[PDB]
């Protein structure tokens, strides 16, 4: 059994800066890889990063790609996200996935749960 | 005076001289100069007759005394490494160092006198002779002075014992005063391979800036470096190629000059060593005697 | 009688990246450094780990700690984007790294699936073979699976992705399934369902057989 | 001005940039060579381990006709390099001194020369900056090659440089603009070397430098007739301006001029209180063979070294020989034993003279009669 | 000017014994020690041989041990890797190297190869030359709204290995994809071309892929059909 | 030799036959000569030059040693009248 | 188009970037502060080679041997800027009479000694070892200080008569050195002597020494001003005082003068000299480097008026007083690493005194 626990997020001022966390425990975490995904109200499920194993590509999507800074730790086995420059049409519910691809950088996706970062 | 020593001398025969079991090396005269002092150091002997196979004769005599003309000779550097140690041979080695002195192996028969064996060696400038048995023309054994001191004190017990030996060792005036050869601590070993090989000494008391004994450097102690493999670097100090033997000396046999000779000789027989040196209680050197000066004095 | 192990990234340009060797056994410093464009004679960079081939310039810098030889390109040139090779040679023989590639970053771009159906041609012939097309993806990697009849059919499947665009830097990857005439009789659906880096839930298409 | 025991005397010269001093033991009275090379003009990194490595490379590499290294002496400002010294001087000063030399000697010092570079190339390393004031004479007017691994570090550092400086020693690939030199640069200039010694003068000279570099890549040269056309075979195919015709050591050494008087020693392989330690003694001469062959094999020995023998038993012999500058006659008996079945042990004893008084002696011919016996025999 | 051209490769039978040259122009062979190496489609290279001539001592990786003999010609500066008993796993590019085993340095034994060669391609197959069998792949009609309509031609069982493709659209080419070729287990070859253009251009722009193999003489045209 | 009483008085090197009808195997050396190939005792509380008492059987036999540079160690412990020598001699090879 | 500078990293860079920053601000000219390891041997080989750093920071010993290889520029300083410093600091820094560097600061040797573990220091060398014999039953010990460096043992050496060079008429005589006569021997036995009778360690160097007396494992240090902040930063209960008498004569220690010389390969050389006489030489400049690490005497008149109240400063400007100047001499470069090879053969056991001397004698002005 696998878990999986988000924090942060909520009403922020658009145009500021939010940090989101994403962890889990019960398994090893140094070889497998976290992602973010986006689904707005009225469009389907959108990407947002992804961050490899030991610090080999940190990769973003065409419009984060020079507003979100993402970033992990080995030690408190966490991730985050530096989310700046936010907008107001941005506003959706955010989830993390875990890539259950063992000793390949491939990724199969599934999400544990999502907050919802709403932007004034 | 020597009467009763003389006369010892010529009734005793060098036949009784002969220990019971005796380890004896000789060297072919075509072997190369490196191995044979290996081959001392293996067997520890300090004397070697050598023995010419195109001549058929005992032609000479290859010593710790040809080491130190060797290593004065053909040593270069400490960096470079002797090359002249490895190629040359006895045959080649003897044809250069004696070019203006030819000495012929000097021996005596077993069956001869004691006396004339002093006499061979005092007046040849010479340690150690053999003896070659001239029915057969073998060699027996290498005879020392040491030897002939622990032959002779043996035998003295008799009643007649202080004829001289009552006296003192400076109204005697046995031992060499006047031109003493010294080195300091910290002085090279070539410098005193120079010595060895300007004087014909065969020891050097070791001195400090004052002038105390604190060591003595001699003749053997040159072929440990030998044996363990420093022969190369002879730039180091005498301090440290004393080093060797740190672990087992006491210290330095010194006399004194208001000493009786008796004394002298049973310390010295005791100790299995060749010469003591002379202090006073400031403990400078004042001289060095030595078996070939106290032999002199006994055989005349 | 030795092995070596690169790594493999992708980075921006002007991105200072590092590549570890770790060699096998314990070897002196004699490993060398290649630099080989596709399609090209391998360029050597840096001959004894340390210290910089004449040529070049400054750019690659080689440092040594124990049996793990590193290459580091700072300041990456937008001509600097080519595979390179570990490569120990102190020992008897030579082995070569496994080889890492360098490729340009970019962002991720979800890919574009569309089937293929198999033409009539190709039905008389006996061979027809099913492909299914990813366009404009990114990164290289991606996991293609043919569940055709609700059945996950492995070992006639055939990737081939393609190197990246010039002006676009997108990847392609095309997966032929190939099969018979006489193997549509056990044949009502074909499915290519592929799992993406950034598609966040999987898409297969399929189309019925006969229309 | 001391190292070691080394005191510094005059300042020989200072060719490039390292000065050059006569060393001086005072203990011993010999000379050596001391190298310094300024840290300011020639090296980048100061880091000591490159100090370790040439501490470790350079020592090793022993040859008798190259100017070995003793230690290379680290320092601040400088570092010192304790090369071996020789009172003979340049061969360059040697042919100006002398001028045109004869071909028995330059093939001699030719020899010499080439097996100092193919000693550094068996060993794996150039000498790029080759010339006649590179090679010294010793006493003995043998060759001596100055240096292998300072060259390399300044023929990388500015190799443009060594060119505009002398073009003529410099190799017609780094006036074309070839990276590295390789031993192609080795061969050339040990021609050039080749024809000092055999003309006096030097075959590249100009006063206009880039008409002596188009002169350089021009492959030709003069040629009198003071030397006979065997040799300039070998010129001509030594002295290509382009490497893949140039000669190598094997192209040499199949030369026919090469092989006239050719000392066996410069190529090695051409097919290819007390403490005393014990030592375990043997008896005999332990072979393992038949011994019906062993008395046979005795035999086959002492026939060879003109011996008189006789026998008692089929395995007891008693020999004698009649020495040659010694009248007497020397005596001893060989005797068979079996240690076990498989190993048969060969037993020496000699016997006394019972009344002659011979000279020499007893026991050591008697010991030349069996040292002899041993090296035949060699069981 | 130092240019390494290989020669003697081509096209193979297994089992047949294959000799290519490597002429050495620029040095001498006779110091440097001529190195070849394998370059498998897709891997990495792999060291396959050596010769040295100036101490007359070679070498050979674990995986080639006693079967390609390698030959240097001093004479004709040439290097002859003799291959024998070879398996259909070697199948690669062969580059030739020069390779530098000299103390460029005081500090540095320099152990690098500094000049390559273009290299030749040797290709093993059991398979003789075969033409291709073009076949279109056709368009879908279901499309989501606002996407492109990918089109693209099947080149499959072919051989050897160039086959350049074109269209009838244009000399210049547009959301083109040509994908590297797979050798697949029947030992021919296979090969996909797409080429992505807006779906509303199905029922009137028209494209026909041109097939072009030089080794065998096959220029075949396809008509690409949007055909349910 | 005058002092040997052979059966054939010759001593001359061409009657030198293997072609003798005895098949006999040579006599066993006597077991004190065990010691001598194996052990060599030398006293290290004495003097070096002094050696330990051998035995009366050891007397005119060689002692070879292994061969570790080119010299020849060959010796010979022989008797006097009633004193013992032991003779090493090293000759080059 | 920069200006680099490089210092010894016990010394106050931090001030130094300060006011580089001070001059960014007001000319927009950025400095860059470095501290490299060994940079009196770094500096010049990079300085043949016309390039590294435009301005150095050392003292004046090595000046000399930098000018004779042309590595360093001549200075134009004004007649205002002369009466502004003290003129010994100016002819310190003289080189076949003309001026190559700007003076920085005076730095002397003192001893400093622990309050708390010592609080009467001693006057007499001899009775350190009788201090020892006390103090190593307390789980302390009398002295340590920096034994692989030369410049903190020579003091010992000279207070019996030892000298580097003799100065009669403005010119050190290189053939008269005075470091192999009765009082260099007197003072390296000594200094062995501590070794071998357990008093001191051999292996002792700057930052044992230095981590010894911020824990107050120590007695008394020899060391400069420049390690005052570390030893405030200990809160050791510290004191200041004048080096002991040897032989009723006092220690000789070297006089250094820090200074301030430009490379003459260096384009930016009128940059320097504005920097330096407007910012560095002045009551503002000096106290931003005198906060992070103190420098001890400086050369302008001004600032040690109100520095002259310490009377660490003021013991430190006494035995600069009764200490000797260094000479400023080529040779001394030849001078400094064969006494530290002396005194590390000296203290190590590997020669004698007599030996390490000859060695140190043969070798003094030339090599
Ligand atoms: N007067 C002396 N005082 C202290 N030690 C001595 C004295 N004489 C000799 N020795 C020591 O005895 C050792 C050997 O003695 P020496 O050098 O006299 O040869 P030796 O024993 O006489 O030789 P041999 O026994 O063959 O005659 C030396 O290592 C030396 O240190
Ligand atoms: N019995 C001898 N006959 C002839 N010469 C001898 C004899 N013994 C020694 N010599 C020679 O005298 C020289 C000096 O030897 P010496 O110093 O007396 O020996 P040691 O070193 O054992 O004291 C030696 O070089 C040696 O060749
Ligand atoms: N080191 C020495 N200095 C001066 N005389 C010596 C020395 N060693 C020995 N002699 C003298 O040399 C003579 C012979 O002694 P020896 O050399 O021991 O055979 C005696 O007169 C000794 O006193
Ligand atoms: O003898 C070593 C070294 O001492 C001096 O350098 C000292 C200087 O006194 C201090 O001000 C500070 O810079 O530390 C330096 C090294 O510890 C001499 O100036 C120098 O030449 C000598 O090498």
């Amino acid at each position: 059994q696998v878990q999986l626990q988000e924090s942060g997020g909520g009403l922020v001022q658009p145009g500021g800066s939010l940090r989101l966390s994403c962890a889990a425990s019960g398994r090893t975490i140094s070889r497998y890889a976290m992602s973010w995904f986006r689904q707005a109200p009225g469009k389907e499920r959108e990407f947002v990063a992804v961050a490899r194993r030991s610090g080999d590509g940190a990769f973003y999507a065409d419009s984060v790609q020079g507003r979100f800074t993402v970033s992990r730790d080995d030690a408190k086995n966490t991730v985050y996200l530096q989310m700046n420059s936010l907008k107001p049409e941005d506003t959706a519910v955010y989830y993390c996935a875990i890539d259950s691809d063992t000793f390949y950088s491939g990724s199969y996706d599934y999400w544990g749960q999502g907050t919802q970062v709403t932007v004034s | 005076n020597n009467s009763v020593y003389t006369s010892f001398m010529k009734s005793h025969r060098c036949y009784d001289l002969i220990p019971t079991s005796s380890k004896l090396v000789v060297f072919d005269t075509s072997l190369q100069v490196k191995k044979a002092f290996f081959a001392l150091v293996t067997n520890g002997v300090r004397a070697a007759p050598l023995w010419d196979s195109k001549k058929q004769s005992f032609v000479g005599m290859l010593t710790i005394t040809d080491f130190i003309n060797i290593l004065h000779r053909y040593y270069k550097s400490a960096l470079v490494q002797i090359y002249e140690l490895e190629e040359h041979k006895i045959e080649t080695w003897r044809e250069v160092y004696l070019q203006d002195s030819f000495k012929p192996l000097v021996c005596i028969s077993p069956n001869a006198s004691l006396f004339d064996a002093v006499s061979s060696l005092i007046r040849n400038k010479i340690h150690r002779l053999p003896v070659i048995d001239p029915e057969s023309g073998n060699t027996l054994y290498i005879l020392t002075h040491k030897r002939i001191l622990k032959f002779l004190k043996l035998f003295i017990t008799e009643f007649p014992k202080p004829e001289f030996m009552s006296k003192s060792l400076e109204e005697l005036q046995i031992g060499t005063y006047a031109n003493i050869a010294m080195v300091r601590t910290t002085t090279p070993v070539y410098v005193a391979l120079g010595i060895f090989v300007q004087h014909r000494v065969s020891a050097l008391p070791v001195v400090d800036e004052k002038g105390r004994v604190v060591d003595i450097y001699s003749k053997f102690d040159v072929i440990n470096l030998a044996a363990e493999k420093t022969y190369n670097n002879l730039d180091v100090s005498v301090t440290k190629a004393l080093q060797h033997r740190s672990h087992y000396f006491e210290g330095v046999l010194k006399c004194y000059l208001h000493e009786t000779l008796e004394t002298i000789i049973n310390r010295l027989v005791e100790a299995e060593v060749h010469r003591l040196v002379v202090v006073d209680e400031n403990d400078v050197v004042k001289g060095i005697v030595s078996l070939s000066d106290i032999l002199q004095a006994l055989v005349l | 009688q030795m092995t070596q192990s690169p790594s493999s990234l992708s980075a921006s340009v002007g991105d200072r990246v590092t590549i570890t060797c770790r060699a096998s056994q314990s070897v002196s410093s004699a490993v060398a450094w290649y630099q080989q464009k596709p399609g090209k004679a391998p360029k050597l960079l840096i001959y004894s780990a340390s210290s910089l081939y004449s040529g070049v310039p400054s750019r690659f810098s080689g440092s040594r700690s124990g049996t793990d030889f590193t290459l580091t390109i700072s300041s990456l040139q937008p001509e600097d984007f080519a595979t390179y090779y570990c490569q120990q040679s102190s020992s008897g023989p030579i082995t070569f790294g496994q080889g890492t590639k360098v490729e340009i970053k970019r962002t991720v771009a979800a890919p574009s699936v569309f089937i293929f159906p198999p033409s009539d041609s190709q039905l008389k012939s006996g061979t027809a073979s099913v492909v299914c097309l990813l366009n404009n993806f990114y990164p290289r990697e991606a996991k293609v699976q043919w569940k055709v009849d609700n059945a996950l059919q492995s070992g006639n499947s055939q990737e081939s992705v393609t190197e990246q665009d010039s002006k676009d830097s997108t990847y392609s990857l095309s997966s032929t399934l190939t099969l018979s005439k006489a193997d549509y009789e056990k044949h009502k659906v074909y499915a290519c369902e592929v799992t993406h880096q950034g598609l966040s839930s999987p898409v297969t298409k399929s189309f019925n057989r006969g229309e | 001005v001391k190292i070691g025991h080394y005191i510094l005397g005059d300042t020989l010269g200072v060719g490039t940039f390292g000065k050059v001093k006569v060393g001086k033991h005072e203990l011993t009275g010999h000379k050596v060579a001391v190298k310094i090379l300024n840290r300011q003009k020639i090296r980048s990194l100061d880091v000591v381990g490159k100090i370790r490595r040439e501490i470790q490379n350079l020592k090793l590499f022993r040859h008798p006709h190259i100017i070995k290294l003793y230690q290379v002496i680290s320092t601040p400002s400088d570092i010192f390099m304790v090369m071996e010294y020789v009172s003979g001087g340049e061969l360059f000063d040697y042919i100006c001194k002398n001028g045109r030399l004869d071909e028995k000697e330059s093939r001699r010092l030719f020899q010499q020369i080439l097996s100092g570079v193919d000693y550094c190339h068996r060993h794996m390393v150039v000498h790029r900056d080759l010339k006649p004031e590179n090679v010294l004479l010793d006493a003995h007017m043998n060759a001596k090659i100055a240096d292998f691994g300072l060259s390399n570090m300044m023929s990388d550092g500015e190799f443009l440089r060594t060119s505009c400086g002398s073009p003529n020693y410099a190799a017609p690939e780094v006036i074309s603009g070839r990276l590295y030199a390789g031993p192609e640069v080795d061969i050339w200039s040990s021609g050039v070397i080749l024809y000092a010694l055999l003309c006096g003068t030097l075959p590249f000279d100009d006063d206009h430098v880039p008409t002596l570099f188009k002169k350089i890549c021009d492959g030709i040269f003069y040629t009198p007739q003071y030397l006979n056309p065997s040799v300039i075979s070998l010129l001509k195919h030594m002295l290509q301006v382009d490497p893949m015709k140039r000669a190598t050591i094997k192209d040499i050494r199949e030369h026919e001029w090469f092989k006239q008087d050719l000392p066996k020693y410069l190529f090695p392989e051409d097919p290819s209180h007390q403490g005393v330690r014990k030592a375990k003694w043997h008896l005999g001469i332990r072979s393992q063979s038949r011994p019906n062959d062993i008395m046979a094999e005795v035999c086959r020995a002492i026939k060879q070294l003109d011996y008189e023998w006789k026998v008692v038993n089929p395995y007891y012999l008693r020999v004698r020989r009649k020495n040659p500058v010694t009248s007497t006659y020397s005596k001893m008996s060989l005797q068979l034993y079996q240690v076990d079945s498989r190993t048969y042990l060969l037993d020496f004893r000699s016997i006394d003279d019972e009344l002659t008084p011979r000279p020499g002696s007893h026991t050591i011919e008697f010991f030349e009669m069996c040292a002899n016996l041993i090296k035949i025999l060699a069981q | 000017e130092v240019q390494l051209v290989e020669s003697g490769g081509g096209l193979v039978q297994p089992g047949g014994s294959l000799r290519l040259s490597c002429a050495a122009s620029g040095f001498n062979i006779y110091y440097y020690s001529i190195h070849w190496v394998r370059q498998a489609p897709g891997k990495g290279l792999e060291w396959v041989a050596s010769i040295y001539p100036y101490s007359g001592s070679t070498s050979y990786a674990d995986s080639v041990k006693g079967r390609f003999t390698i030959s240097a010609d001093t004479s004709k500066n040439t290097a002859y890797l003799q291959m024998n008993s070879l398996r259909a796993e070697d199948t690669a590019v062969y580059y030739c190297a020069r390779y530098y085993p000299y103390f460029i340095s005081y500090y540095s034994k320099m152990e690098a190869m500094d000049y390559w060669g273009q290299g030749t391609l040797v290709t093993v197959s059991s398979a003789s030359t075969k033409g291709p069998s073009v076949f279109p792949l056709a368009p879908s009609s279901k499309s989501t709204s606002g996407g492109t309509a990918a089109l693209g031609c099947l080149v499959k069982d072919y051989f050897p290995e160039p086959v350049t493709v074109s269209w009838n659209s244009g000399a210049l080419t547009s959301g083109v994809h040509t994908f590297p070729a797979v050798l697949q287990s029947s030992g021919l070859y296979s090969l996909s071309s797409v080429v992505t253009v807006p779906s509303s251009s199905l029922g009137t722009q028209t494209y026909i892929c041109n097939v072009n193999h030089k080794p065998s003489n096959t220029k075949v045209d396809k008509k690409v059909e949007p055909k349910s | 030799d005058l002092s040997s009483s052979p059966p054939g008085p010759y001593g001359q090197e061409m009657y030198a036959f293997r072609s003798a009808a005895r098949f006999k195997s040579p006599p066993i050396l006597p077991p004190h000569l065990l010691q001598v190939i194996l052990n060599k005792d030398t006293n290290i509380s004495c003097d070096p030059a002094l050696l330990p008492e051998p035995n009366h059987v050891m007397l005119n036999h060689l002692y070879a040693l292994s061969i570790k540079d080119s010299v020849m160690v060959l010796s010979a412990t022989h008797r006097y009248k009633k004193k013992y020598v032991t003779t090493l001699l090293y000759k080059p090879i | 188009g920069k200006l680099v500078i490089w210092i010894n990293g016990d010394k106050g860079y931090n001030g130094l970037a300060e006011v580089g920053k001070k001059f960014e601000k007001d000319t927009g000219i950025k400095v860059t502060v470095e501290h490299p390891d060994k940079l009196e041997e770094k500096f010049p080989q990079v300085a043949a080679t016309g390039d590294g750093p435009d301005i150095i920071f050392w003292a004046h010993d090595r000046f000399g041997g930098y000018a004779q290889s042309g590595l360093l520029a001549e200075i134009t300083p004004a007649a205002a800027f002369q009466d502004k410093l003290y003129p010994f600091t100016w002819d310190a820094v003289r080189y076949n009479g003309k001026l190559i560097a700007y003076p920085i600061a005076v730095e002397a040797l003192s001893l400093i000694y622990n309050k708390d573990l010592l609080p009467n220091p001693p006057k007499t060398w001899e009775e350190i070892p009788a201090l020892d014999k006390e103090l190593k039953a307390k789980g302390k010990s009398a002295l340590m200080f920096n034994l692989q460096e030369p410049y903190f043992t020579w003091p010992l050496i000279a207070a019996d008569g030892g000298y580097a060079f003799k100065y009669e008429n403005g010119k050190y005589d290189i053939k008269d050195v005075g470091v192999d006569n009765a009082g260099a021997k007197a003072g390296l036995t000594f200094l062995v002597d501590l070794i071998k009778n357990k008093h001191m360690n051999a292996d002792t160097d700057y930052s044992i020494a230095e981590a010894a007396f911020n824990k107050g494992e120590t007695a008394m240090t020899i060391n400069g001003p420049w390690a005052w902040s570390n030893i405030d930063t200990s809160a050791v209960n510290y004191g200041v005082t004048v080096l002991p008498t040897f032989k009723g004569q006092p220690s000789k220690p070297f006089v250094g003068v820090l200074s301030a010389g430009i490379n003459a390969a260096s384009p930016n050389k009128e940059l320097a000299k504005e920097f330096l006489e407007n910012y560095l030489l002045t009551d503002e400049g000096l106290e931003a480097v005198n906060k992070d690490k103190p420098l001890g005497a400086v050369a302008l008149k001004s600032y040690e008026e109100e520095l002259a109240k310490d009377p660490r400063i003021a013991a430190t400007m006494e035995n600069a007083q009764k200490g000797e100047i260094m000479p400023n001499i080529p040779q001394m470069s030849a001078f400094w690493y064969a006494v530290r090879t002396a005194v590390i053969n000296a203290a190590s056991g590997r020669q004698t005194v007599d030996e390490a001397l000859k060695d140190a004698q043969t070798n003094a002005a030339e090599f």
